[PDB]
Order: C-alpha cells, then sequence, then structure tokens
C-alpha cells in the first residue's frame, strides 16, 4: 500500500508540474504583451506592475 | 481689401479678409481632438499587429 501511494503521488505530481509550466507560459506571455503595450504608450507602469507581479 | 481695384485679378487670388476670431477657435478646437485620436490610432495600428 505504502509503494502504490508514493508511485501514485508522483505520477499526479509530474501533472501538476506540467500543468503548472503550461500556466507560467500563460503569464509570461500576458507580461510580454503588457510590456508592448507599455512601450507603446497605451497603458501605464500602473499595469506593467501588475503585470510582473 | 487686398486688390487695386479696377484690375485684372487671377482665379484663386485673395480679394479680402473677413476677421476669422472665430474659424480660428473653431480650428483650434477641431485639431485638439485629431491631435489625440491620430496617436491613438496609430498606437492601436502598432498594438494590433502583436495581438495585443
Amino acid at each position: 500500500a505504502s509503494v502504490a501511494t508514493a508511485y501514485l503521488t508522483l505520477k499526479a505530481d509530474q501533472a501538476q508540474l506540467q500543468l503548472t509550466k503550461d500556466t507560467l507560459g500563460t503569464y509570461q506571455k500576458s507580461f510580454d504583451l503588457t510590456q508592448r503595450s507599455y512601450d507603446v504608450g497605451v497603458a501605464s507602469a500602473l499595469d506593467l506592475r501588475q503585470a510582473q507581479t | 481689401r487686398l486688390f487695386k481695384e479696377g484690375s485684372d485679378v487671377k482665379a484663386g487670388q485673395q480679394l479680402y479678409q473677413i476677421d476669422p476670431a472665430t474659424y480660428e477657435a473653431d480650428y483650434q478646437s477641431a485639431q485638439a481632438n485629431l491631435a489625440s485620436t491620430q496617436e491613438q490610432a496609430q498606437r492601436y495600428k502598432l498594438l494590433v499587429a502583436d495581438q495585443a
């Protein structure tokens, strides 16, 4: 029972890693779009900092 | 009055001046709005290429 529980926990946490990498990529793309919109002048630094957080 | 009387004037030559003073204010009020909307269109032209 302990071996099966530990292996299934590893199998779950690797998929959690993959979904966290996908979420981080989405957040990085949003930050790049907000940085571009700050460079052209449409948005302000008040939005760039919230995108950085 | 900007023409000598009895002379041969050309097409498009200015003959008078009727004290603009109101149309100047209308022109400034129009171009102040044009100055903001033009650079907003120019900024959105650059941002729409990056899907921002």
